[PDB]
């Protein structure tokens, strides 16, 4: 009958109640209309969960890319801002693209941004990538780190497999059964 | 440069006109890349 | 010196653009007012020589071109 | 040729927003003094980092 | 009920409720409407509790960013606004990769910025980062700083493995019981 | 019910009764809607608060930052003008993510401003830091400077450990107790 | 029931209370709305009020700062008018960052101001400062002259431990007892 959050966003709100449930504490979704979803707590239930809250710095923010500083709605555009646009949807096709291989649930690549040395004499460095996964359990994550780097090897102008650095881990354990309602 | 060490000190009073009227951020700067030639370009 | 009149053809270029733009918001604010028959070059050559020393385009010429051959 | 194109194409686009402005206000100057000096002269501050570098 | 605050935002007041439940005083959080949000406490409970308020600098400041100084609505931009808007959004896309690693709870990462790039005929000089991050307990939080490290390396141009340092830490204990009402 | 200050904010009058509070006399905080708050003080009680006001200065200034000085609404922004920014943005987040640590409460951080280095011929110089910190008592706090001299070190492009100053310190005893009220 | 101030500050007449009530006078305020507040005082402390008024250069001036001597409204900006805006904004943050260590209940802080040497090609020279301080009684204040310096040596490019100059002292014995009605 507490609450915890109020006008929250629908991808937002799937979050908190997906880690609440994970520390055997139920909420509930309530909706409101136009004025975004509201999350509610019962009352032995509300100090620990203001407790996680506080701890997993919910609710969730919009991730950021690199293209949102740089807009395409503008009328003029300087060539070091169509670099970094032009780097920012290769660095969201590359991850799209990893989630469609056999076992990945999630992944995220970073490109080495270089801007400023294009225009001067010198040449530009060589690009260096970096990414992340989680598979599913159960799969030999260690034979599955020579796929990724050869997938991310030659994707683009020259890199080395020194310059490719793969850091990934299996899901955690499943949450399957239900939280319970504290009784009195 | 034996009788050329004469006209040196004859341009010194030159010399201390050329740094009145110019600015210390472009005197050394055609330096170390004071002169007879490092001051002319800047006064 | 084929290389060289271009890209000094190329500076030279990058200079003129603002000037431009100083001319017809000298020109539009005269024909927004009655003076119509009044020329701009009165009143747009003296702006056009304090963008040039607020900026104090004759120290940043000088150091810009030594700087494309030498190096401190 | 970019760096041609991108700074022929901010002209043109001062000229519409700058000279372009008092006509749909007039359609008052000591406020519109101060804003013309400063987009000229980052403009030109601008030029010259796209042309002697 | 003395009132403590008023007018706070929605985020504004979980962190003071999640402050003031660690030492055993209870909170009420009240909506007003367009208003904001509201604070009560009991009567015996008021003379401990701006104490605890003027200590931890409650109510929190927003998190400020580099990329808000300079807005993209300006009409002109130099190439020192786009490069402090460019590695804004970097150590701010960053520091949402750390998030999702095994263990982690929550990063920050800070890169050095260059000022006088392009104002000296100089080169730039090389890259620094850092970051901090908040484990699970129970984790061998000494051997998980090797990860961060290869991750963090070559995000970038060419950073060492000595221009980056990663200080990371447990999290406090667990606060799952109600503080109590004052019986007087 | 004497008055002694009105017209303050909500941060201010919470300052000025945590002030007051800690020398054994008791105040009362009365609203007074679009007029601010206000303070009154017992009778007895009057002369002493008089005193401690002009002692600790009460009520407060806001607190000032570097960013203020040149907004961001001055439309002809100068080289000069932008590093102060940068800077003043820098400090500002340095000193958010030192209070994040395990232990500190309040943190502040302080960065050498250097900003007609690009307009003379002179190179730059050197980058100094410094830092002052507050934590909870029982801490070691005699090994804890090295891990704040190490966070702030690769923060910059070139610092030193003999740049870095780090002046901490522990809380003070806590005040719980009412104080009472003047019986006559 | 004479008076000899009214349209007094908020802040001015709680530093004539506070000087009056020293020196075994006391005196009434009085709220008149709009026009201020005013003092009054008994006939037979008249002489002795108006001595201490004359004497102690009552009311106070407002604090002047050197910002205020330049407007950021004006529509030239001089690099003068610039560099004296930026020292004197980081004179107020080093003050108000002294306040926060232990034991420390005032301070004031001078930076050195260099305005002839960015104009002329003449370089700019060492940087000196100097400070005040009132700590706390019962404190040894002969060992706090070397946090002091040392939190200050680390916030500028180029400073000295002999070109910083610190003079602090202890506070006043405390006054906690009423002045007294004059009977006749």
């Amino acid at each position: 009958d507490k609450d915890l959050l109020k006008g929250l966003d629908q991808e937002q709100a799937n979050e908190v109640i997906a880690v609440l449930q994970m520390h055997n504490i139920e909420a509930n979704k309530i909706d409101s209309g136009k004025l975004g979803y509201s999350i509610t707590v019962a009352e032995p239930d509300f100090t620990a969960a203001v407790y996680w809250i506080k701890t997993y710095q919910l609710p969730p923010r919009p991730r950021v890319e690199i293209a949102q500083m740089f807009p395409a709605d503008s009328l003029v555009s300087s060539p070091r801002a169509e670099k970094a646009r032009l780097y920012s949807a290769i660095e969201q096709r590359l991850e799209q693209s990893l989630q469609t291989m056999e076992g990945v649930l999630s992944a995220r690549v970073h490109i080495s941004y270089d801007i400023d040395a294009g225009e001067n004499g010198r040449p530009p460095k060589p690009v260096h990538l970096s990414a992340l996964a989680v598979y599913e359990r159960g799969s030999p994550l260690a034979h599955q780190i020579s796929d990724i780097k050869r997938f991310l090897k030659n994707s683009f102008a020259d890199v080395d497999y020194d310059n490719i650095s793969v850091v990934l881990s299996e899901r955690s354990d499943a949450q399957l059964q239900a939280p319970g309602t504290p009784v009195k | 440069s034996s009788l050329s060490k004469h006209v040196d000190e004859g341009l010194d009073g030159y010399r201390d006109y050329l740094i009145k009227y110019s600015d210390r951020e472009l005197v050394q700067f055609f330096e170390n890349a004071p002169s007879i030639f490092a001051l002319l370009p800047a006064y | 010196a084929l290389s060289e009149i271009k890209s000094a053809f190329k500076i030279g270029f990058y200079l003129y653009l603002p000037f431009v733009v100083v001319d017809l918001v000298v020109s539009s604010v005269l024909l927004a007012l009655g003076m119509m028959m009044m020329s701009p070059v009165t009143i747009s050559t003296p702006i056009k020589l304090v963008l040039f020393v607020a900026l104090d385009g004759w120290t940043l010429l000088s150091k810009g071109l030594i700087l494309q051959y030498m190096d401190i | 040729m970019d760096d041609l194109v991108f700074a022929g194409n901010k002209a043109l686009y001062l000229v519409l927003i700058l000279s372009g402005w008092p006509t749909i206000v007039a359609t008052c100057l000591f406020l519109l003094s101060g804003w013309y000096g400063e987009v000229l002269l980052s403009y030109g501050r601008q030029v010259i980092f796209l042309a002697l570098a």
